[PDB]
């Protein structure tokens, strides 16, 4: 089916972008964070009990 | 299209993923400067 | 190959274009995960 203009109606918004073994790799401020956040959480919890 | 290429494979051996359809194909770029030749005119064109 | 069943020609390029949307997009809902809720996670009660 037949749609309007000549390219695919999709933009694609990006944070940090490139290749790597040739594969596509993107990421958000959030990835780097996640990894000591639990941590805080975690201790946290421990603490709390 | 029936033929399939292959190379050195410039990704690496580890290999704990999903992608295994390596196809790879180089293109080779060669240089020459050989001194090929000639042909002059005259600009019919208001004279010069 | 020359196999001109068409759903099966589209269907061997979302496939094919979905292994990587595996390596990756497996990181990336997660993301939308440990933000928008809980930052714990594959445990319930």
């Amino acid at each position: 089916q037949l749609i309007a203009g000549e390219h695919i109606p999709i933009v694609p918004v990006f944070g940090e972008w490139g290749f790597v073994e040739d594969k596509e790799v993107y990421e958000g401020v959030v990835r780097l964070t996640k990894d000591g956040q639990r941590l805080r959480n975690m201790i946290m919890s421990f603490n709390a009990d | 299209a029936d033929d399939i290429p292959s190379f050195q494979n410039p990704n690496d051996w580890v290999f704990p993923w999903l992608t295994q359809d390596t196809i790879q194909i180089a293109e080779f770029y060669e240089v020459v400067e050989k001194k090929e030749t000639a042909f002059i005119y005259q600009d019919p064109v208001t004279g010069e | 190959e020359n196999r001109l069943e068409s759903i099966l020609s589209r269907f061997d390029a979302d496939w094919t274009a979905s292994d990587e949307a595996r390596r990756e997009a497996k990181n990336d809902l997660f993301f939308s995960r440990v933000s928008q809720w809980d930052d714990w996670l594959s445990q319930y009660t």
